[PDB]
């Protein structure tokens, strides 16, 4: 049991820190933690008690499956970095091989003129390799500014010493 | 968001960038005019059977792209023109042959569009039906590239008179 951190907070409607501070309770919260939030009803702050409570921990939330990856996901994700203000000169596949989302970031580094790094499954031989260019649908004279990547080869895990198998992409993004 | 760089620009209070162009020309000068000369010629665009001053900063355009040597014996006069324009400028006049033909589009009293090609310097009439034209004699054969019209309705003005935009465009065999 290791703790983080400790925050004294007044439930008051306009309750302040003797440092001037704020110490409204959501707003404190806020301020102060960057992992809790909080709700509070206007209409039972007032009448709201406190206690002394100990070992008050989180139950029954969970990422679920990461393993399921979703096209709405993508294109939400997608669309967060459109929308994101904020410069970035250069995008990864960083291990993501859907087709409409290859396509989506494609139209992205095409209309923000920017420099793409896409990648493919590293599980596809030379044989097939050469149709899945076709297969991306990013040919053509305006998806130009992009890259494309394979690795056709396994390497061994740094941490878990495990034969492993990863795209290049990021690695080259370095070098570069 | 905004910070993306579109290519197609319009009167939007705004800064971008036009697509990549790589088979193009330019050359940069002020005209003397300390002796002035004129001529005959045969060139791309331009009103032929008509004067016309061209300087070093326009020629490049209102001269057309300069036509194959191998097609006749018609490159003598754009070698001679470009050779002359790195001093003055010129009053040429263009002279085509009765198979020079220009395009003619009518336009109903419904807006319905019809297409035709004469031969310069012979005239068109409306006929009872076909409410009104345009042509283009500018000598430009708008086949390579081609010249294309886009209208669309807008607002009225306070008078009420109907009032449509027209977009002029230029369309490469490439696509930009």
């Amino acid at each position: 049991v290791t703790t983080l951190e400790t925050h004294t907070v007044s439930l008051a409607e306009e309750a302040k820190d003797d440092m001037g501070r704020l110490c409204y309770l959501p707003t404190a919260l806020e301020a102060r933690s960057k992992y809790l939030r909080a709700v509070v009803n206007e209409e039972l702050i007032s009448t709201a008690k406190v206690t002394n409570k100990k070992s008050l921990a989180f139950t029954g939330g969970t990422n679920g499956d990461q393993s399921k990856i979703s096209t709405a996901a993508y294109l939400r994700a997608v669309k967060v970095l459109n929308n994101a203000p904020y410069m970035y000169t250069a995008v990864l596949g960083l291990g993501c091989y859907d087709n409409a989302a290859i396509t989506a970031l494609g139209k992205i580094c095409a209309d923000r003129l920017i420099d793409g790094f896409f990648d493919v499954k590293p599980t596809l031989t030379y044989a097939e390799a050469l149709p899945a260019v076709e297969d991306t649908g990013l040919l053509g004279t305006d998806y130009v500014s992009c890259s494309v990547y394979h690795y056709p080869f396994s390497c061994k895990d740094k941490w878990t010493q495990s034969r492993v198998v990863f795209g290049l992409s990021g690695v080259a993004y370095a070098a570069k | 968001s905004q910070y993306s760089i579109q290519q197609s620009l319009g009167n939007a209070s705004g800064v971008a960038v036009s697509p990549i162009n790589a088979d193009a020309t330019l050359s940069t000068g002020v005209a003397l005019n300390s002796s002035l000369w004129a001529g005959i010629g045969v060139f791309a665009r331009g009103k032929p059977f008509t004067v016309l001053a061209v300087t070093e900063s326009n020629y490049e355009d209102v001269l057309g792209e300069p036509l194959k040597p191998s097609s006749g014996s018609q490159f003598e006069p754009i070698r001679h023109v470009y050779e002359a324009i790195q001093q003055t400028s010129g009053y040429v006049v263009r002279a085509v042959p009765d198979d020079a033909k220009f395009p003619i589009i009518m336009f109903d009293e419904s807006g319905e569009p019809a297409y035709s090609a004469l031969p310069y310097g012979s005239e068109i009439e409306l006929d009872s039906g076909e409410a009104f034209a345009i042509y283009v004699d500018d000598g430009d054969p708008c086949i390579s590239p081609t010249r294309e019209l886009t209208i669309e309705t807008a607002t009225a003005d306070s008078a009420g008179n109907e009032r449509f935009l027209l977009k002029l465009t230029q369309t490469t065999s490439l696509g930009v």
